[PDB]
């Protein structure tokens, strides 16, 4: 098969703690290739971490995360793991593994594929059920829209008059204040108020789906 | 180490030419990956060693330049080519990626739709308070929000979020949140929320008194 | 708990990362030295087996030394082709592992046997009772041979499986020791000169002792010393830098093996024919 390298699921931790990213690779020779970590943030770009060669167990970090990551391989499985050790808010990322060629010149002169990336959230929180919160104002076409507050953790989806509505559906990225998330979404309706819509939210770890009608005045 | 800093978010249009420009601190000879990242995506290699198209990419992308500066040719564009784009040095090791470029599409300055919203009847029951201003269907992206109180300037715990590229139309959305106890909301009377934007040199009002 | 058989290759691929430029560098010396020790123990094997025809022991010795050289000069670009063509694969990194220890061991007792021949030879005729005799110069070569492997043996571990370093019992058994003895051979020599009472001939033959003696001292303190030195610090000076300890390991295995290129002095003092071959290779290549 073609050349992959599969990575696990989304992890969500605690301060203080440490996890365990597990890159496996597959359709290529493992110990021929070194694999590299490499991070990313939301707010500003892409660093690196560092890369370790499967074969010879040779390991280079970024001095910034020396201490912090530590870089295994399990040979017989052909897998890459690394470890965070002592996990604080500042390390809540996007983390990918990326196949790095040998070269000649350099180390490594290529990047050829990379992992579909996990996403590590470092957070004191624990699950906590969404708490919508309706509202409408008091042209034909007019705003409308619920606030979403105060939910962990952050996959969360909204839905308009269970699909019927789907013109200017608006769900903002949602912020992080005290812990917890907040969401707001707005959709224009011309047949309010004499066609009710509601507002239907579906939180997956906390299993709950709550419709919620706007009401208001008018 | 090498510091690249890149070039900053330009608008794109379909059919014409863009490049993206790459700036190093230090000599990086012919190490620079160009990359592309989609929305929830992984990057794609697509420039290594700053001048060879990697196998899989069309030809449409032409890397080049050498030492310093370095450049990435998009053309034509296509809505496949919306995406960040990332510089990578692989010349000594800690390897430095740039801060990335976001490519948009280009298309008429809309103005954008202002809306006050009270907050709900209940959101005083559960104590708190929190009114919201919702905008949308914009261009260009940098619109200025503010919070107008009784003649007074005012920030504190206000929250705003931007969306992304629309997909079917090209546009983009924000709302922006003041979170107060219901004392002080409740102490008050007018609110307001300031939007200034390119759209028009007249600033756009939108207050609340009491409905 | 990673022993020295991975810190080898570890080594090689860190300073390929950390500094570019010093390896390349350091590929072209050690291609040089390739090539220079090639060519000179070549002419040395052809000219110490199908020409000369008095076997002596001293020809024993220098023909187990240029076979010594010559498997060093072989495995010092085996080193870079297992690198780039069987990268991450450290068993196969086995013979260039191999060539370090031969030129530490084997070169070294060599250079002390050619030394000891040659003063037993001045000073003392004792009639050849238990020295001369080739046999027993080939048992010599052929112990010096088994030592060479059970330290190998003894450092590496049976499959490569011994962790630390373990190596001041080394040094001392290994470098201190032929020094010492060249030097108390070189210093019994020098006594021997200052006191008078030496006819012409006598006196050119110790002088003559005195420069092999000072040659192969000059050989073991530029070619051996800094990989000693370095062996040392690591142990003694654990707060050293970790750059500076890895520049340091790598001049100290490129000195060693620039023994090998450095190793063919000796062989003008071991025979005489060495010179007049390579005057008639000179006198070929230029008609």
């Amino acid at each position: 098969s073609q050349v992959q390298l599969q990575q696990s699921g989304a992890e969500l931790a605690k301060p203080g703690s440490s996890v365990k990213i597990s890159c496996k690779a597959s359709g290529y020779t493992f110990t021929s290739y070194y694999i590299s970590w490499i991070k990313q943030t939301t707010g500003q770009g892409l660093k690196y971490i560092g890369f370790i060669n499967p074969g010879s167990g040779h390991t280079n970090y970024n001095e910034k995360f020396k201490g912090k990551a530590t870089l295994t391989v399990d040979k017989s499985s052909s897998t890459a793991f690394m470890q965070l050790s002592s996990l604080t808010p500042d390390d809540s990322a996007i983390y990918y593994c990326a196949r790095g060629a040998g070269g000649f010149l350099r180390i490594i002169t290529k990047f050829d594929y990379w992992g579909q990336g996990v996403m590590v959230t470092v957070s004191s929180a624990q699950t906590t059920a969404p708490s919508v919160y309706p509202l409408a104002p008091g042209s034909s076409t007019v705003t409308l829209g619920c606030l979403v507050k105060g939910y962990f953790p952050e996959p969360v989806t909204v839905t308009w008059n269970s699909g019927a509505l789907s013109s200017d559906v608006h769900t903002f990225p949602a912020v992080l204040q005290s812990g917890l998330y907040t969401l707001t979404s707005s959709v224009t309706s011309s047949t309010w108020p004499s066609q009710t819509v509601t507002c239907n939210v579906a939180h997956p770890a906390s299993s709950t789906k709550v419709d919620k009608k706007v009401g208001g005045s008018g | 180490d090498t510091v690249l800093t890149q070039s900053p978010a330009l608008a794109v249009s379909l059919g014409q030419r863009v490049t993206i420009s790459c700036r190093a601190s230090k000599s990086v000879s012919t190490y620079i990956h160009w990359y592309q990242q989609r929305s929830g995506q992984q990057p794609k290699l697509l420039i290594y060693s700053a001048s060879n198209l990697e196998s899989g990419v069309p030809s449409r992308f032409s890397g080049s330049g050498s030492g310093t500066d370095f450049t990435l040719t998009i053309d034509p564009v296509e809505p496949d080519d919306i995406a960040n784009y990332y510089c990578q040095q692989i010349n000594e090791l800690p390897y430095t990626f740039g801060a990335g470029t976001k490519l948009e599409l280009k298309r008429a300055d809309a103005a954008p739709t202002v809306s006050i919203f009270p907050p709900s009847t209940e959101r005083l029951a559960t104590g708190g308070a929190s009114v919201v201003c919702l905008m949308n269907n914009f261009y260009p992206r940098d619109i200025s929000v503010k919070w107008k109180i009784d003649g007074t300037e005012r920030r504190d715990g206000v929250l705003d979020s931007v969306t992304d590229q629309d997909s079917k139309d090209s546009t983009y959305s924000m709302s922006s949140t003041l979170s107060l106890t219901k004392a002080d909301y409740e102490s008050h009377n007018l609110y307001t929320c300031e939007v200034v934007h390119k759209t028009s040199s007249s600033p756009v009002v939108k207050s609340f008194n009491r409905n | 708990e990673v022993p020295l058989f991975h810190l080898f290759a570890r080594l090689d691929e860190e300073l390929h990362g950390t500094f570019p430029g010093l390896w390349l560098a350091l590929m072209a010396v050690h291609g040089a030295i390739f090539l220079a020790g090639l060519v000179l123990n070549g002419l040395a094997l052809y000219v110490f087996c199908c020409r000369t025809r008095a076997k002596t022991p001293s020809v024993i010795y220098t023909i187990n030394l240029v076979v010594t050289d010559l498997l060093v000069g072989l495995s010092l670009p085996t080193r870079f082709a297992v690198y780039y063509g069987a990268r991450g694969c450290l068993r196969c990194a086995f013979p260039h592992v191999l060539g370090y220890f031969l030129n530490m061991h084997c070169s070294i007792w060599f250079l002390t046997c050619i030394c000891v021949d040659r003063y037993l030879a001045i000073v003392r005729p004792e009639g050849s009772r238990r020295c001369r005799q080739p046999a027993c110069a080939r048992a010599v070569c052929a112990f010096v041979w088994l030592a060479a492997g059970a330290v190998t043996l003894s450092v590496l571990g049976v499959t490569g499986s011994r962790p630390c370093c373990r190596v001041f019992a080394l040094t001392v058994l290994e470098f201190l020791l032929p020094l010492l003895v060249i030097s108390v051979f070189t210093g019994r020599i020098m006594c021997a000169l200052s006191r008078p009472g030496l006819l012409h001939q006598g006196r050119q033959r110790r002088v003559r002792a005195m420069q092999l003696l000072l040659t192969v001292l000059i050989i073991f303190l530029v070619c051996f010393t800094p990989f000693h030195a370095r062996q040392v610090a690591v142990a003694l000076w654990p707060d050293m830098p970790h750059h500076t300890s890895l520049v340091v390991y790598h001049v100290a295995v490129t000195l060693s093996s620039l023994n090998s290129c450095m190793n063919p002095i000796v062989y003008c003092f071991v025979t005489s024919g060495f010179q007049a071959t390579v005057r008639g290779l000179f006198g070929q290549h230029g008609h």
